């Protein structure tokens, strides 16, 4: 649960990320489909290698979801239905793989944001990259 | 794995009294109703779209028959499952595409199918010793993953 | 989300379980604490011996509470909140074990209730075990 | 644990350029910070009530530099880390009682803590490794307990 604080801190945090947020989401998808390869039997028909349009494109997907999710962190579950309805019946991405991308956008945002990515920062951000995660797998089942 | 030869006489001793047909086809199917998205490698397959239409379907029956039946020949190698199911691994990772987080799912629905099969005689340490065996053939099964 | 058939059926499980609540308690614990030894360095203060008063006693306070949640399942959060409190505060157990004590009650529940485990009980109850995991350890941060 | 000889090079790269003391109490500090049910452990510690308390704790910045100084003299034994880490594994199981989930969220702050530390430096493949390295760390903790 997001206190008032943890909205400033998100707000705060995604605001510095502004445009390169595309940018970021596709980083962050290359970490997590190197450091946990697990992740890639959910993308067997992308070129995966370094640099490539498909995993950019998908990045910038993910970044303006999330911008879309900060914008309306008061009222996520609506604002992100159509994307649980996609992952849920679907894709179905098992629930572990969300846990793992968000710790990859976490090392992200630490690897671009060296001031604002405070101790009280971070622990904000990983509050509300799972309760994004919360929502996009609530209609699993 | 690592089982003392009281818990290895234990999960053979059960493991006797299994019919791997039935066991196989009632796993496999309480996987893809208790945990639905599972049912994403399974579309080919034909009704899944309630309990007993997934319960009573002869393609998921079929399937859960040979999954259990590789299960059941690997509890002969428990010392030297890697080796065992290695090309079985491969093969789920390079061109099956199977998270190997559902080989865990399918364990834990397996150690309850077992307990709802055996009632009392499913005592705490025979789970614990299936608790080991169905570990180590996920991790058997995630070996080769790259 | 619990539909209202998975409170029927969580309900009418829990309902045969009855007076039998503590003792698929204290056996849950035993399951758990053998299948899973990392959970015993929450009860380090324990005679965790097989009969033990100490563990029967905590397996009638979990079954208890589980109760509790039964009869209000459509009011989880208000009715464990002291429950709730009393993890994130001072008990302070690490979120990933609530999924092996759930795995325990419920192959306990399959060991004794061999009528009524059916496939569509054991998806409600797993889901069930899943939202009161979710509810006790909600306050953590 | 295994890894390939530029995944070594770039571990031991990295590592020459960590001031342990340093990274070790912002390491532990995070981890109070961000998964704060791990203070349990700290009570003895002082004040950890708001996250500028705990970052300027001291016994929290020494405790921080003893577990990355132990973390350290593991880098230098990566082909056996479960041997290295014995002692210390029945420690933290038989007198401390800590659940073994605590080293994995450590392993995943310490991954923050670099990454915050050398920007651009820690680039994805170093990442990976360091994951490696880390989930080996984590596992050779828990190793010894029972
Ligand atoms: C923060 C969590 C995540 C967010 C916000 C997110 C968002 C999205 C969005 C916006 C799309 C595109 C939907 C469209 O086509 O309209 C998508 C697709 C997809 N997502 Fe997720 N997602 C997340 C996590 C994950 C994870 C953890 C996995 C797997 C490890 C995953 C696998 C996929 C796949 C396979 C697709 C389809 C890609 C394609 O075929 O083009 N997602 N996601
Ligand atoms: C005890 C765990 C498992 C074992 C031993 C196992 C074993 C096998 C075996 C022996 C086959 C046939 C290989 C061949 O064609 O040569 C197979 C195929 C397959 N398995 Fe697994 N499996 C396990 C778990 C899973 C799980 C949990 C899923 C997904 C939910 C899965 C999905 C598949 C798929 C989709 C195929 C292809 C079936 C076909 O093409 O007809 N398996 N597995
Ligand atoms: C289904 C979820 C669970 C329920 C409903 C539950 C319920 C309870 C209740 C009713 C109490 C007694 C509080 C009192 O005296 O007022 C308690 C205490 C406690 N719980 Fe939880 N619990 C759950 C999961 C866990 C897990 C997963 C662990 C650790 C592996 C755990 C560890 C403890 C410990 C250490 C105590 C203190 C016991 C003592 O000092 O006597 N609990 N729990
Ligand atoms: C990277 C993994 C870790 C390593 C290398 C490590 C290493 C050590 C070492 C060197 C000591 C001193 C032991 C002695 O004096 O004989 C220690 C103590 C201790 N560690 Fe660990 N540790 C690790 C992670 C953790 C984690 C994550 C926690 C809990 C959050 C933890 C909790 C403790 C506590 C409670 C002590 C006792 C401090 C005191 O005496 O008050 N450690 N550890």
């Amino acid at each position: 649960v997001l206190s008032p604080a943890d909205k400033t801190n998100v707000k705060a945090a995604w605001g510095k990320v502004g445009a390169h947020a595309g940018e970021y989401g596709a980083e962050a998808l290359e970490r997590m489909f190197l450091s946990f390869p697990t992740t890639k039997t959910y993308f067997p028909h992308f070129d995966l290698s370094h640099g490539s349009a498909q995993v950019k494109g998908h990045g910038k997907k993910v970044a303006d979801a999330l911008t879309n999710a900060v914008a309306h962190v008061d009222d996520m579950p609506n604002a992100l239905s159509a994307l649980s309805d996609l992952h849920a019946h679907k894709l179905r991405v098992d629930p572990v793989n969300f846990k793992l991308l968000s710790h990859c956008l976490l090392v992200t945002l630490a690897a671009h944001l060296p001031a604002e990515f405070t101790p009280a920062v971070h622990a904000s951000l990983d509050k509300f990259l799972a309760s994004v995660s919360t929502v996009l797998t609530s209609k699993y089942r | 794995v690592h089982l003392t030869p009281e818990e290895k006489s234990a999960v053979t001793a059960l493991w006797g009294k299994v019919n791997v047909d039935e066991v196989g086809g009632e796993a496999l199917g309480r996987l893809l109703v208790v945990y639905p998205w599972t049912q994403r490698f399974f579309e080919s397959f034909g009704d899944l779209s309630t309990p007993d239409a997934v319960m009573g379907n002869p393609k998921v029956k079929a399937h859960g028959k040979k999954v259990l039946g590789a299960f059941s020949d690997g509890l002969a190698h428990l010392d030297n499952l890697k080796g065992t199911f290695a090309t079985l691994s491969e093969l789920h990772c390079d061109k099956l595409h199977v998270d190997p987080e559902n080989f865990r799912l399918l364990g834990n629905v397996l150690v309850c199918v077992l307990a709802h099969h055996f009632g009392k005689e499913f005592t705490p340490p025979v789970q614990a010793a299936y608790q080991k065996v169905v570990a180590g053939v996920a991790n058997a099964l995630a070996h080769k993953y790259h």
